[PDB]
Formats: C-alpha cells, sequence, structure tokens
C-alpha cells in the first residue's frame, strides 16, 4: 500500500509513515537506508 | 571630482574585497551551524 500513513513491518523493521517509489540505486547486498542522525530513509520490498 | 573617483573606486573595491575574504561573513555561519548543531544534537540523543 502507497501513499497512505502507514503501519510497515519490513523483515522485522517495523515503523509508521508513507511511502514513495524511489530513484536511489541500492547495492544488491543492502537491504536498509539511514540518513544523517540514524533515521530510516529507505527499504527494499523482501518481494519484489 | 576627485573626491567622487575616491567614492566610486572604494565602491567598487568593497565587492572584490567581500569576495576574495574567506572568513567576512563569519559571525552568520556561525550562528546558522550552531542552530543546526544543537538539532542534530537533540535529534541524535533519542538512541542512546
Amino acid at each position: 500500500v502507497k501513499n497512505k500513513c502507514v503501519n510497515f513491518n519490513f523483515n522485522g523493521l517495523t515503523g509508521t509513515g508513507v511511502l514513495t517509489e524511489s530513484n536511489k540505486k541500492f547495492l544488491p547486498f543492502q537491504q536498509f537506508g539511514r540518513d544523517i542522525a540514524d533515521t530510516t530513509d529507505a527499504v527494499r520490498d523482501p518481494q519484489t | 571630482k576627485l573626491i567622487a573617483n575616491q567614492f566610486n573606486s572604494a565602491i567598487g573595491k568593497i565587492q572584490d574585497s567581500l569576495s576574495s575574504t574567506p572568513s567576512a561573513l563569519g559571525k552568520l555561519q556561525d550562528v546558522v551551524n550552531h542552530n543546526a548543531q544543537a538539532l542534530n544534537t537533540l535529534v541524535k540523543q533519542l538512541s542512546s
């Protein structure tokens, strides 16, 4: 579900917020994404 | 005429002096940096 304030749980990574299609290139071994001050910013869908 | 010429030369040199000086605008930058640093440390201290 996209574009709604949603409670998401990605492989144990729990959070609340809205999701948007990304344009950044994750490396194949990276699954999380952290900005400055260690705030979660991006995540990969485990299925697609 | 001499006074007007001197004034014009000084005004013209002011902009070059501002551009060339590395720390001419130091105080405003320190204010901005201090505010940003306070916010950053406040946000990062939630992880403790």
